[PDB]
């Protein structure tokens, strides 16, 4: 029947797609060519709709697509746009969960993860052999991504943009491909240039592609290396920005058979380099990882969980943290007899002193082509080589030496966290978007008042992941409903894990070993 | 429990 | 942990046993001295307790057994008598039923057919080893039977009589592996003897061993070989009986793509040989059987349809056959203008010409150490040795020569029915036991007072056997509480099966065709 | 559909 495809396909066009698809279609090739009559965007390459109709996907996407030969080998590096339709059901997939003694089937939809199957890959790379004429064609995986039903598609501005990054990505994909040259700490160690960097407490969100909320408390910045008394370039102004993390702490109560009850996860949620550099490689991101680093190695993080004094709509104000703790009672943090040293003793009773370092990971993230490598050194059929190729990128920043900090093969790179990550966003009374992940464990034990029954019963839900995760996240989704609000929307989903200790560790002084030191601002709190 | 892996490409 | 049973058991005795297999082997110890004094019993034999505690069982029973070395084999046969005790619950079964898209488990109780599975019969043989001391000895099973929990222990007639059916099986089966000689057609053809048969109209039930009724429309009475002008034999006084069929005629509403609509399901449900003859084996069974068939090939079985004319509460009446028909209605057979052509017109519109020969067969049967070898022959991975052993059997009775009217290879002997019996009874105006079959295809019409479509769930539930037998076993259960009243015992369970049509050729032409006449005493009509 | 069998003797 599916083999059928074979007469179906052979010859002659049809009329189909669907709205969305089609719409999606219109308006990206109006936006490629505005990009080219403004000399933005170079007229190298092709755009392409995937139809659900036409090929074997349950959702439709437009295709990114650049093409170039190799030392002889044809090369096509996609990165595709999912386009959700709301008015489009897909069959759900029965989710079989063994409770004990009991059976029962949760029936539910596919999201990316589920769509975005090895073979949806290979239809996809099929189609565009069709497309291209290319049929011989080998093709590089950029990173799938997702374009959501919801918004209206008239925005023009955040569309070009997309066209623009993905391109950005095919043409590193194609380069790292034909053997391009690597960063590295060479290039930024001038013999007369250093590095500095500073923890921002920015009171602010920041922004993915799609102009979505991601939760930052702290926004790691790494200054441009230079140094005063260098030739001045010209009549210019700029921003003095390598790179930058964006991460934050909650406060995981955890087990003990002495330490206090709560764990500083650090967790990254971002990784940019700053916006004049185009380039997107695995040496610049994992240059810039040891941003996170640097928040509790050098500096100290925990000024991020000073309550907004003064401000009465602090849902994650650290009053809360009496509930954990054997007063059982909120903080009276809204008072002026509320101190610095009062707050720093709620901590010192409160919150364990080692740092942990984990990071989400996302295989439809801005960094998917990245981002992918690092799931895949979690664990599974090809750990090994995602490994390989993360230690090679740490070699090719620092010249070789890795290995003398650690054995990988006995320390893997990232360990999986388990809970796994439901991403979206809510809004505020004026009508923002705010991440949702706002109900960490300061924000659900004042959402709940103090009632310790209901958050517990949630906590467990966040951390038992011996339950299955369609039930988590049914409780994690009704928990919202009531304790965050009914303006909810849900966004695509993550993974999370956790930085072996001797990655960072060799990550970070690797660096240093070479000469590429780098000072802090905040010299003293 | 465990990983599954989709058609990543470039690295491997 | 089981394995533990190889330390448990090893040396000492223990304070055990249920309530009820206490009771019962006290019991039936007292019964087996009076038959010694009484002399009607040989005192060669021991009776023993099988223990859920002691041993490795769901439900405990008494053993009748008896032993004799046969050539150098020492060899016991055992007839094992459950005792279900109301006050102990064995661990239910998960049954799980794929109904299509939808999984649903249903969890129930194990029943007489569950309960003796393979393991449990070894592990009866294991206990009678140590409890006789004949721990190389071969095990010969006479099939299991039940004594049900509900009725009250003081009934030692019954139970009296329960000893002395199963000593004699136990004795008849050493008999048959010492190789005794069989049951035939020459033992009763004297040169001066003749048969002769009738069909019993009864309007009365018969009894199994425990008194529990069984359906019966029709009882065949096969009379004793002789002829007048023989020696009689002193001044004597006997029942000229050889043997009986018990069996009843149903209207099945079968499909069709010119036959009317209902079928002359004509079933045993029992074979007896008479009283005065103590023996039960193959050949005895065998020859009995051809007492069915008479019933339908040489006289007619429609009698048994006649309404009971004059008496109000017959929940079979008849006069429901017009509600199949075309007519949608009952036949008014209450009326001085309702007569034998108006019935025999109602049939000739109804009911099928050719008659079809089916039996039950029950494992926990009076009959069980043979029903098993019917049950086999139905298939299986003995089907072809208890296939073997029954054509055997009619062969025996013969002297050869069965294999020249069929193939038995090509035509196996008993064919599935597919929808099994519930067995139980009910009870009626004045309490007395009735047989829950009674809501039969005309039962069922009058029970429904014509509302077909109550009729036809009903129906749907006893004929369409790709639903799973438990769902059909509630709704069996919900139609007797809401037609025939909630004053219903539910009794062991029975298979059905289809006789061959050249099994029966063969066994009835072969006993005629070596001169066994038998005349039928219904002359006429 | 399937048929079981239980642990017969004599006839085999």
């Amino acid at each position: 029947a599916g083999n059928l495809n074979s007469i179906f396909q052979r010859s002659g066009r049809t009329d189909g797609g669907d709205a969305r698809a089609s719409e999606a279609l219109a308006v990206f090739n109006k936006l490629k060519e505005e990009a080219i009559a403004q000399q933005d965007l170079h007229d190298d390459f092709l755009v392409f709709r995937f139809d659900r109709d036409q090929n074997r996907v349950g959702y439709s996407a437009l295709l990114v697509v650049k093409r170039a030969a190799i030392n002889g080998q044809q090369v096509i590096v996609t990165r595709p746009l999912v386009m959700p339709n709301d008015q489009i059901t897909l069959p759900t997939k029965k989710l079989t969960i063994q409770n004990g003694m009991h059976q029962e089937t949760i029936e539910a939809e596919a999201d990316v993860q589920d769509v975005f199957t090895t073979q949806y890959w290979n239809r996809i790379c099929d189609s565009i052999r069709q497309q291209t004429g290319k049929h011989d064609a080998m093709v590089i995986n950029a990173g799938p991504t997702v374009i959501p039903a919801d918004f209206d598609l008239k925005d023009e501005l955040v569309l070009k943009q997309l066209l623009i990054k993905s391109v950005n990505l095919c043409d590193d994909m194609l380069a790292k491909r034909s053997g391009e040259q690597p960063f590295s700490v060479a290039m930024l160690k001038g013999t007369d240039e250093t590095l500095a960097a500073r923890l921002n407490f920015t009171g602010k969100p920041m922004h993915d592609s799609l102009g979505y909320p991601i939760r930052s408390d702290i926004l790691v910045s790494l200054n441009r290396v230079k140094k005063p008394g260098q030739q001045e370039n010209e009549f210019y102004e700029a921003e003095d920005k390598l790179n930058q993390v964006s991460c934050f702490v909650n406060l995981e109560y955890t087990p003990q058979p002495q330490l206090p009850p709560l764990t500083p996860a650090i967790v990254i949620t971002d990784v940019r380099q700053a916006e004049w550099l185009k380039a997107n490689t695995m040496e610049l991101y994992l240059f810039a990882l040891s941003n996170a680093f640097r928040v509790t190695a050098n500096q100290s993080w925990a000024r991020s969980l000073l309550p907004q004094l003064g401000k009465v709509k602090d849902m994650r104000d650290i009053g809360a943290i009496g509930y954990l703790s054997r007063l059982a009672a909120r903080v009276e943090t809204k008072t002026e007899t509320f101190t610095d040293q009062n707050f720093a003793e709620l901590l010192y009773n409160m919150v364990r002193p080692s740092p942990v370092f984990m990071s989400d990971l996302n295989r439809f993230g801005d960094n998917a082509a990245i981002e992918n490598v690092f799931i895949d050194a979690l664990g599974g059929v090809n750990q090994q080589r995602a490994v390989a190729a993360i230690i090679a990128g740490v070699n090719n920043l620092i010249g070789g030496g890795f290995e003398k900090f650690f054995d990988h093969n006995t320390m893997p790179i990232i360990q999986p966290y388990g809970t796994d990550i439901q991403l979206g966003y809510y809004l505020d009374g004026e009508g923002e978007k705010q991440d949702r992940r706002d109900l960490d464990v300061l924000g659900a034990l004042n959402a709940s008042d103090g009632n310790i029954q209901e958050w517990m019963s949630w906590y467990g839900t966040q951390c038992n992941v011996a339950v299955h995760p369609e039930l988590r996240a049914r409780q994690s989704k009704n928990f919202d409903r009531q304790y965050l609000g009914n303006s909810v929307t849900y966004t695509t989903r993550a993974h999370r894990g956790i930085w072996n200790p001797k990655f960072i560790e060799a990550l970070d002084k690797a660096i240093a070993s070479v000469g590429l030191t780098v000072a802090m601002d905040n010299v003293a709190q | 429990p465990q990983f599954g892996v989709g058609q990543g490409s470039g690295f491997y």
